[PDB]
RNA sequence: AUACAGUGAAACUGCGAAGGCUCAUUAAAUCAGUUAUCGUUUAUUUGAUAGUUCCAUGGUAUAACUGUGGUAA
RNA sequence: AUGGUAGGAUAGUGGCCUACCAUGGUUUCAACGGGUAACGGGGAAUAAGGGUUCGAUUCCGGAGAGGGAGCCUGAGAAACGG
């Protein structure tokens, strides 16, 4: 688990608890996955919304593309167009997300261009 | 150029005052001039409320603080030396400044939300409040948004008390605010609409927030005096 | 190997100097009975 | 030219109009801060010797002490494009300024034989010669600054142990 | 340095027709200092107030730690042989964050000698240059942010995490 | 009168030295010559005047007007700069430590382009205008000005080239590699002529060579290393050489001839700490010029004995030699202090 | 009022001006509200907040000012 | 372009920039692109005791101090005053 230079560690094995109704697996707390901004270790803090939805594609590595299908009670044509949304997450070391897979995921500090988003939960 | 809260008549001027930077925020606050000089008239303009600001009779929560644009925010008790006037100034049922009178007993004291609890520097426990009264050392079970009552002679907590479910409390923000009955119902969410759910004379339901939300005391026994109608 | 080897043709630098004809002053024939070995 | 002279620690100072040129070739390509004598710019003030200290030129321009090229040259001072003329002298100064720092032979009734007096003597203590009440009140108000602060602190760090017994 | 904006680059989505604006002050990106050896010289820069900021460019003195025992001393700067944020800064021998660089470790020898009493239970491949002299140790601080040149030694694990890379 | 340096039977000056009554007797010839705290690289242009010192911390171009002794400007460009040259007057190209490249005109900055490696240097092609750029690799590079295309890269070694320089009578492309070849193109051919390989007898480690150069009779080769040892090299038995070990040698950077002067047949070599003078065919050293701080890099003024450094401190030294000739029409006062 | 003592041209100082016209056409990217920054800067407002001591007071260097001048300026 | 790892720069988050690596990402549940009564519109806001899209205002977009470029000052600036 180190395909990479620069002393590749948790950054001060290492283990802390976001809080607010939300597990921590146990190969998480004490496991050889590094936590560099998986939320349960990380570095990162919890803070904001939290956001529920499927997936599309899961293709590349530490990108989950959610999807997010909601009700808005259209007044114009008087009749619901449905929604669709999408946002780019990174991993956790709780599920390997396939499509399907309603998860949900808490607002914090952000990671690439377009990820303010981090999975908490699998059900 | 006025905001809803300052019940400003329209017929006043062009250029609105400004409050300047104080304890709480310009949007929840109404400064010295616009209380003095046109909501309960002791004055008829700039001039004359800065003539009485220099002779120094505002007492604003004890300490005297003279300046014109002074943002008085929730329940700072305005106290003036002529006439001995303890002014508990609150929020009404439809979004203004209700400035209720007090006694001098009541306007002893205040109460303040407290909005964070923090091990700072040098192992000392810490309290904010909504004018920002850094006193030192409350208990433990200080959460978020409980109420802890400040002493105005000095600074510190005198009584405290604590938010849970069947609590009494008063809703500054939001299309609630200014309600007061903070039983029908209990909902905390996680990360909004959640809150404590005030009545109606009809026992109507209402949703806020819990930052624009704070409690005042007991069902039935707040030790702050209200107006009435 | 995006930015990396752009192989187009640039506006400013086009005809930001201009040649010499004789340029070298020995002989091309030089050249070759300078460096045969 | 015009010479510029001076004798400081008289304190005399007076400009002499020398025409004849070749009285004054003495100066010509020596840049300031080297000395001269008065033997080869005048017989009558022999025994003389003027470090030289700048001067305007014609169109008014000064020389800086010490950079190079006796034309005008265009610096940047104290930071704009000021002109300055280089410090070496040559045949086109107005002015040339000049200290005299030892007499030769002929006393001058301008320089030598005339002289000024100073300004007005010191002022500070120390400038004459080469409170307590304060010192009082600084050490009672920082001693009494402590004994306040540093007891009330533990006050109420005593009042966190109440509460931390209580609870 | 130019920006830090996303106005002149594309999202998520792919949008063109940019054009936007004259670039404010707070999209400041200076220089790129790429801090080398030499001697001591910090550039003083300002920002935000009175925010000094140490701009160091020929750093020596490094407070490398000993891990084992956490000791922060002083020592000299030799080069970086393996760095890929770049791989021509290895070429050019600068001095960044993260790099691996060598150390003449003799106070590290004068330490042990002064609080264990014998010279040279530390592993071996170390325990060669506890002899030899030159130690490998990353740098922690940051010299083109604040200043400073800080690191921690290379014992064991770290050492051969990095010697199996290069 | 400046103080002189002990040499051998011979004198050298500095100007604007780490240590240069003092104040008002101030000798300073160009005013602001002072950078941030180090010094990339100076050159003089190829006219009387207008020489061209590149920037430490925000790093500038500085060029200087030696018939006015000061700044002209200080255009601060956008990346830390290791190699240019200058395209006569007022063009300049430039290559900074990254892969990019800086046209300077009058106004300044008339183009940014890059190269797809890390490059290390740059030369100018006065016949057909195709500068060539060494980096990193297999690749030399060209920037042809002539219709602003680029050209069927030149193939190299495996690590790279530390030094690329064009002949000038007759134009035979240098590349001085890392494994000793030194790989001589043929600017009209686009191909390989030969590839030298540079031979001592110490044999330290594998040294890179780092520094080429030739003059203007076309028939000679200045070589350097990353070892402090100069080389000379000719047609005639090309295989051997005379070199020239240095007394502390670390790498040199600097080999430039004396072509244009006179007291001919001598060559300056310059590392890190000291840049020495000797004389060809017999390899004795005419002087040294040894400062009190290490050295970015030299360059000397053409016509007469002057030298100006790039280096570690904050001025800048220029080094006046007056045996090796005079001081310049715009120094015209320099053989008068000193 | 024989070391200062009121008027006060011209000089240092504290601050003043604390927010004004024309020109080429951007579709929630210009804008308005809102969530958050234990992801960050902050003059001013407000509340808080400092424990290392071997054998009666520290230094020249510049003004303003005088004096000699240059230049059409 | 899309993300990952590290560094640089930052007031800091951030492919904001660079080295290396993976070939991604948005879209018929409307991507991306087409124009004006975009001198008009969007509550942007005051509303008036009968004017029913006239009738109160913030903002059209960003720039500019002769022309591009570089630098400096400050709690705040790429300054109407360098």
């Amino acid at each position: 688990q180190s395909e990479r230079a620069f002393q590749k560690q948790p950054h001060i094995r290492w283990y802390k608890n976001a809080g607010l109704g939300f597990k921590t697996p146990k190969t998480a707390i004490e496991g050889s996955y590094i936590d560099k901004k998986c939320p349960f270790t990380g570095l990162v803090s919890i803070r904001g919304k939290i956001l529920t939805g499927t997936v599309v594609s899961t293709k590349m590595h530490r990108t989950i593309v959610i999807r997010r299908a909601y009700l808005h009670y259209i007044p114009k044509y008087n009749r619901y167009e449905k929604r669709h949304k999408n946002v780019p997450v990174h991993v956790s070391p709780a599920f390997r997300v396939q499509v399907g897979d309603i998860v949900t995921v808490g607002q914090c500090r952000p990671i690439s261009k377009t990820v303010r988003f981090n999975v908490v939960k699998v059900s | 150029a006025a905001p809803h809260h300052w019940l400003l008549d329209k017929l006043s001027g062009c250029y609105a005052p400004r409050p300047s930077a104080g304890p709480h925020k310009l949007r929840e606050s109404l400064p010295l001039i616009v209380f003095l000089r046109n909501r309960l008239k002791y004055a008829l303009n700039g001039r004359e409320v800065k003539a009485i600001l220099m002779q120094r009779h505002v007492k604003v929560d004890g300490k005297v603080r003279t300046d014109t644009t002074y943002p008085a925010g929730f329940m700072d008790v305005i106290t003036l030396d002529a006439t001995n006037e303890n002014f508990r100034l609150v929020y009404d049922v439809k979004g203004r400044f209700a400035v209720h009178r007090i006694t001098d007993e009541e306007a002893s004291y205040k109460l303040g939300k407290v909005k964070k609890v923090q091990l700072g520097k040098k192992g000392v426990p810490y309290v904010v409040t909504h004018d920002g009264r850094t006193i030192r050392y409350p208990d433990p079970n200080i959460k978020v948004n409980d109420t802890v009552k400040i002493d105005l002679a000095s600074g510190k907590i005198t009584d405290f008390i604590k938010f849970d479910a069947g609590k009494l409390v008063y809703v500054t923000g939001g299309r609630n605010l200014g309600r007061i009955g903070t039983i029908v119902h209990k909902e905390r969410h996680d990360g909004g609409f959640d809150l404590v759910h005030i009545k109606d004379s009809l026992d109507n339901t209402f949703v806020t927030r819990l930052n624009n939300v704070f409690v005042i005391g007991e069902q039935g026994k707040p030790y702050i005096s209200l107006p009435k109608g | 190997k995006g930015r990396k080897l752009n192989y187009s043709v640039q506006d400013p630098i086009a005809n930001y100097e201009a040649p010499i004809t004789s340029g070298y002053k020995w002989s091309d024939d030089q050249i070759d009975e300078f460096f045969a070995g | 030219m015009k010479l510029n002279i001076s004798y400081p620690v008289n304190g005399s100072q007076k400009t002499f109009e020398i025409d004849d040129e070749h009285r004054i070739r003495v100066f010509f390509d020596k840049r300031i801060g080297q000395e001269v004598d008065g033997e080869a710019v005048g017989d009558e003030f022999k025994g003389y010797v003027f470090k030289i200290s700048g001067g305007n030129d014609k169109q008014g321009f000064p020389m800086k002490q010490g950079v190079l090229l006796p034309t005008r040259i265009k610096l940047l001072l104290t930071r704009k494009r000021k002109s300055v003329r280089g410090a070496i002298v040559g045949p086109d100064l107005a002015v040339l300024a000049l200290v005299i720092v030892k007499k030769g032979e002929q006393e001058l009734e301008g320089l030598t034989d005339t002289t000024v007096p100073k300004r007005l003597g010191p002022k500070r203590a120390n400038n004459i010669r080469k409170r307590l009440q304060r010192k009082r009140h600084q050490r009672a108000l920082k001693v009494r600054n402590a004994q306040a602060q540093r007891e009330a602190a533990a006050e109420y760090a005593q009042l966190l142990a109440k509460r931390l017994s209580e609870r | 340095g130019i920006s830090r904006d996303s106005r002149h680059k594309r999202s998520a989505t792919g949008a063109k027709r940019a054009q936007f604006r004259k670039k404010r002050k707070f999209e400041l990106g200076r220089q790129p200092a790429n801090t080398k050896i030499g001697a001591k010289r910090i550039h003083s820069v300002r920002t935000r107030g009175g925010n000094k900021k140490y701009r160091a460019l020929r750093i020596e003195t490094g407070n490398f730690s000993w891990a084992s025992e956490g000791i922060s001393k002083k020592t000299r700067i030799a080069g970086v042989v393996y760095h890929p944020s770049n791989n021509e800064l290895v070429r050019t021998n600068t001095l960044t964050k993260a790099a691996i660089v060598q150390i003449d470790a003799t106070p590290f020898r004068q330490w042990f000698e002064a609080h264990y009493g014998q010279t040279l239970k530390i592993e071996s491949s170390v325990e060669s240059q506890f002899s030899a002299g030159r130690l490998y140790a990353c740098i922690s601080s940051r010299p083109g942010q604040s200043g400073r040149c800080d690191g921690y030694i290379l014992e064991g694990e770290e050492l051969a995490f990095y010697l199996r890379r290069l | 009168v400046l103080k002189s340096t002990s040499a051998n039977d011979v004198s050298v000056y500095q100007v604007s030295g780490t240590n240069v009554l003092e104040y008002q007797n101030r000798v300073e010839l160009i005013q602001d010559f002072e950078f941030s705290e180090a010094s990339n690289k100076i050159k003089v242009s190829r006219d009387g005047q207008y020489c061209m010192a590149t920037g430490t911390y925000k790093p500038q171009i500085h060029v200087y007007d030696f018939a006015n002794l000061s700044l002209k400007f200080d255009r601060h460009t956008d990346a830390e700069n290791v190699d240019f040259t200058i395209l006569s007057w007022t063009k300049s190209v430039h290559l900074q430590n990254d892969r990019s490249i800086q046209f300077q005109n009058k106004g300044g900055l008339h183009y940014t382009t890059r190269i797809p490696k890390f490059g290390r240097s740059l030369v100018y092609n006065k016949v057909n205008c195709d500068l060539y750029v060494g980096a990193s690799g297999n690749e030399l590079y060209r920037l042809n000005l002539e219709k602003g295309r680029f050209l069927n890269p030149f193939k190299l070694d495996t690590e790279g080239v530390n030094h690329v320089s064009i002949n000038e009578v007759n134009g035979l492309l240098a590349a001085g590699t890392e494994t000793n070849v030194v790989e001589f193109w043929d600017p009209r051919s686009r191909s390989r002529v030969s590839k030298l390989y540079l031979e001592n007898n110490i044999d330290n480690r594998p040294f890179q060579v780092t520094t080429t150069s030739f003059r203007n009779d076309g028939l000679t080769f200045a070589c350097g290393t990353s070892n402090g040892y100069s080389y000379i090299y000719d047609l005639r038995t090309s295989e051997p050489s005379i070199i020239k070990d240095q007394g502390y040698g670390f790498d040199i950077k600097k080999i430039i001839w004396l072509d244009n002067v006179g007291t001919e047949n001598k060559i300056v070599t310059c590392d890190k700490r000291i840049a020495k003078i000797w004389d060809r065919l017999d390899g004795k050293a005419y002087a040294s010029m040894e400062p009190s701080v290490d050295i970015n890099d030299i360059e000397h003024v053409p016509g007469t004995g002057m030298f100006f450094t790039a280096n570690e401190s904050i001025p800048m030294h220029t080094y006046y030699i007056p045996s090796l000739g005079p001081s310049p029409r715009w120094c015209s006062f320099l053989d008068s202090i000193t």
